[PDB]
């Protein structure tokens, strides 16, 4: 795999036609990233012909300083010169507050590490030759930080090792490099409009419901966690305006408990396809009554179903007899006020308010249903995968679905490439989105992360984990899952936290440094806006430590909860 | 926000800057909590108090002597060539100590909205800070204005309210000046509220309004109007004129800052202490607690108050098997209003 090493090393070194400093300030970044460089070496990186002027102007501006530590002169950024001073180099006499600290953990070693982060394969003597004190020092640092994984004996650069291993892979097979798992988990949210400011108003919500047709979402998550994040300005009147207009039509599918349930919004144009079948429960007489009058009818208020008396236990037994049919999936309210009330619990009578219509017949399983489902699935997820078909309910399993998708590929409506790295190996999607997927790609630079946290409900379709990616570790007793009312917080593709309920346990799962601050901040923003039905509480946090005393793994978790404020601990 | 049906905080700063009101805080509490006293600008020197006394270090004198012979300044122009690094923290700490004593005054209510926001350009000291006009020296005019103002604030001025209110010369001096009013005729001089049992001057017109609300002689079911109030805003007769119900022989509530008195249909049923963590039911009666609980819940849900998840009573705080009758009704009330039960015994 020698060829692709030159190319990547060229890109790492900012030494291509692209990725070439084109401005005066632009070089200073290149200089603090690549470490000190000789001016003649800067010249070939910049796009200008005369580079002396830029450097001397920067020096006069005290942005970068001259250095003369070795025979050749170089140019270090003033941020490194205070640290380079620990080396053979001499600092500047004039007062520079940038040199407030003189010694780091180990200055003469760290500069070697940054040096290797950019290069690929290299030799020990070459490191000291370009800038090094003694040869013995060179072999020291190499065997040093071996436990930290820095500078692994790749060929003679641990982070570069992984990049080249990936890029050198898919050289035999004529495929472009796969995208990182973390990149995909950064892609799936915004592919469904979460956080996006384009989507707003009624048109925005009719756009969102479009691609979220078939999926069942917990009734408490809808319009509190999943809708008010897509639609930038959500008002619960809007969803009532759709439903009444005959444009979408919710239809519950299974209940979780006394209050909450699964409710799955169908678009009205193509309802018979994305409708499931009836729940096939046992039927007493009153149920046959309701299903009779709704049988040949369009809608009926609560009273007209059982003409006679509806008050008292004679009628109140019919209320509970109906709310059994709906969760099964046979009747649906012509608006979303009932389900808004059921979740509110008890203190005319609501929970039977609107009209109650029988539901259009589910399409008999056939090719056209299989075709439509295979079409729709590609809209919900970026890249369909043998994983997601699992967590989603498919009446044929991935085996039969994969077959019609082959007809799609041969028709040319999807590319069968190997797009995400860790996953199966026969995942595919439509061609236009792959381009969008090619962004978010982790550039090969030692760049500091952005820390852009985002928080999703566990059952939300935007949560990749458990659908395509798969839960990262169950190395111990406590297991996370896509249970209702669970929140998954993720700053980047990788998730840091997890909540089992507003007051239940918390999983410090990742235990990454300084990322928990942004995640706790995002949790605070939700709680402040009121999105989470409750204020956050955690008693069983961690492994179920319960924080009686301080443990080593939890060290940063508490200090992060202090960082957002821990409105309740 | 209770007596101005719609109140967005930007409605207040619109007044402060215009020059019609003056905030002039005049009492410090703990850290991040104070006594502010909104005056009107037309007659500010009357309702103002003499400046407090403090150590008066030199940096304080630097803050003054510049605000003195001038109108107002920003934070930076108070002194010259001092940055927020080291001299700023000493200058700021010199300022917020100079204002709670009442010598300087912001040109808007933006800073104090921050100093409460807790430690988390700087927002703590932003607006223009002005030297404050010296309070009018005590005279006959000050006396007449204070007497008329008090009569305007309270319905029937009593010997009580003058006690909780800070007026020099005690109630003895007012009775001397209000007698001059009663002679001229601007006051009723009638025994209006009985239990006060003194001389309530009131006013000719107010009595006509006060004579309503008189309980009807026939028996009638109560109306049950619940109105929660901060324990120390002048629309709280207890502690000033009525005095507290004598219960809990040792443990006594007062007009502490941050406490809540929730009185329904005039009588006070409850008393919160220091933001939750203490409930002080005073001779409760069933279905009256329902109204007070509804009041507290609509308050917390509207957001005017940080939620209360911490609850105790006199000594029966949480799940005492020795449960009493009087502790029972409180529980049956709070659960019915929907308040959460046993989330945790503590809170960190």
């Amino acid at each position: 795999d020698p060829a692709v090493v030159a190319s990547t090393s060229a890109q790492l070194q900012h030494l291509t036609p692209e990725r070439a400093a084109r401005d005066a300030e632009g070089v200073a970044d290149l200089l603090r990233l690549l470490g000190p460089l000789t001016e003649a070496d800067i010249a070939q990186r910049c796009t200008a012909d005369n580079i002396g002027a830029w450097l001397d102007g920067l020096h006069a501006a005290k942005r970068a300083l001259p250095v003369t530590y070795a025979g050749q002169t170089w140019w270090a950024a003033v941020e490194d010169i205070g640290l380079l001073r620990d080396g053979i180099g001499v600092p500047v006499p004039v007062g520079v507050p940038a040199a407030f600290t003189e010694s780091a953990s180990d200055p003469l070693g760290d500069l070697i590490g940054r040096y290797a982060r950019t290069r690929g394969p290299f030799t020990t003597e070459q490191t000291a030759a370009r800038f090094g004190l003694g040869v013995r020092v060179a072999s020291d640092v190499l065997s040093r930080m071996a436990v930290d994984g820095r500078l692994i004996r790749g060929e003679f650069d641990a982070q570069v090792l992984k990049i080249l291993r990936r890029r050198s892979l898919a050289a035999l097979r004529a495929q472009v490099e796969p995208v990182s798992t973390d990149a995909y988990a950064r892609f799936l949210p915004s592919w469904q409009h979460v956080g996006s400011t384009n989507t707003t108003g009624v048109d925005g919500l009719a756009t969102v419901i479009e691609q979220l047709a078939g999926v069942p979402i917990p009734a408490s998550a809808v319009e509190s966690l999943v809708f008010p994040q897509r639609v930038r300005d959500y008002q619960p009147a809007m969803l009532d305006e759709l439903l009444a207009s005959g444009e979408v039509m919710w239809s519950g599918a299974g209940q979780i408990g006394n209050g909450d349930g699964w409710v799955a919004f169908h678009l009205a144009d193509t309802a018979p396809l994305t409708l499931t079948h009836g729940a096939e429960i046992e039927f007493t007489d009153t149920h046959r009554v309701i299903l009779e009058t709704l049988g040949h009818g369009g809608a009926y208020f609560f009273r007209q179903l059982t003409d006679g008396t509806v008050e008292g236990t004679a009628g109140q037994e019919l209320k509970q007899a109906l709310w059994e049919l709906i969760w099964a999936g046979w009747v649906t309210g012509d608006t979303f006020a009932p389900v808004r009330a059921v979740l509110s619990g008890p203190r005319t009578d609501p929970t039977v308010s609107g009209r109650w219509s029988a539901l259009p017949a589910a399409e008999p399983d056939s090719t056209v249903r299989a075709h439509f489902q295979a079409e729709l699935l590609l809209g919900r997820h970026g890249v369909l995968t043998k994983g997601a078909v699992g967590a989603e309910g498919v009446p044929g399993g991935f085996a039969t679905l994969y077959k019609v998708l082959s007809a799609f590929e041969d028709a040319g409506r999807c590319q069968r490439g190997y797009f995400v790295e860790s996953l199966g190996g026969a995942q595919f999607a439509v061609a236009s989105t792959v381009d969008r997927l090619r962004s978010y790609l982790d550039n090969v630079d030692p760049e500091r992360p952005e820390y852009h946290a985002v928080v999703l409900a566990a059952t939300d379709p935007a949560n990749p984990y458990g659908a395509a990616l798969g839960w990262p570790t169950d190395s111990e007793a406590h297991r996370p899952g896509r249970k209702a009312g669970a929140l998954v917080a993720l700053v980047d593709g990788r998730l840091v936290w997890f909540l089992e309920r507003g007051g239940r346990s918390l999983l410090s799962f990742g235990a990454d440094a300084d990322a928990q601050r942004a995640a706790a901040g995002a949790l605070t923003d939700l709680v402040s806006a009121g999105r989470i039905p409750s204020l956050l509480v955690e008693r069983i946090n961690g492994v179920a430590v319960l924080d009686p005393d301080v443990d080593a793994e939890r060290a940063v978790v508490q200090d992060a909860l202090l960082g957002a404020g821990l409105s309740r601990t | 926000p209770q007596r101005v049906r719609d109140y967005q905080p930007a409605m207040l700063d619109e007044l402060l800057a215009s020059g019609e009101v003056m905030w002039s805080g005049a009492g410090q509490i703990g850290n991040g909590d104070g006594w502010v006293a909104f005056h009107l600008a037309d007659t500010a020197p009357l309702t103002l108090t003499h400046g407090a006394e403090i150590e008066f270090t030199d940096t304080h004198r630097v803050i003054l002597e510049t605000l003195g012979h001038g109108g107002a300044y920003f934070f930076r122009q108070l002194t010259d060539g001092t940055v927020e690094g080291t001299a700023g923290q000493e200058l700021k700490q010199a300022l917020w100590e100079l204002i709670w004593a009442g010598w300087v005054t912001g040109d808007t209510f933006a800073p104090v909205r921050a100093v409460l926001s807790g430690p988390r350009t700087d927002p703590t000291v932003s607006g223009r800070w002005s030297a404050l006009p010296a309070a009018e020296p005590d005279s006959t005019v000050r006396a007449h204005f204070q007497a008329e103002l008090l009569l305007g604030r309270h319905g029937v001025l009593t010997k009580g309210a003058v006690g909780a209110e800070g007026v020099p010369g005690g109630f003895a001096t007012l009775y001397k000046v209000l007698s001059a009013f009663e002679d001229a005729g601007r006051c009723q001089r009638g025994y209006f509220v009985e239990s006060l049992g003194g001389a309530q001057f009131a006013v000719a017109s107010t009595v006509d309004r006060l004579r309503s609300y008189l309980d009807n002689v026939d028996p009638e079911r109560p109306e049950y109007h619940a109105v929660v109030l901060a324990a120390t805003d002048p629309a709280n007769p207890y502690g000033a004129a009525l005095g507290w119900p004598t219960d809990s022989e040792a443990h006594r509530p007062g007009r502490k800052a941050g406490a809540l008195v929730a009185l329904v249909d005039g009588r006070l049923v409850w008393f919160l202490e220091r933001g939750g963590r203490s409930l002080l039911s005073f001779g409760a009666d069933a279905d009256a607690q329902r109204a007070a609980a509804g009041a507290l819940t609509d308050l917390v849900s509207a957001g005017r108050i940080p939620s209360l998840l911490v609850e105790r009573i006199n000594g029966v705080a949480v799940l005492d098997p020795d449960v009493d009758a009087e502790r029972a009704v409180v529980q049956d009330a709070l659960l019915g209003a929907g308040l959460s039960r046993t989330p945790r015994g503590l809170r960190l």
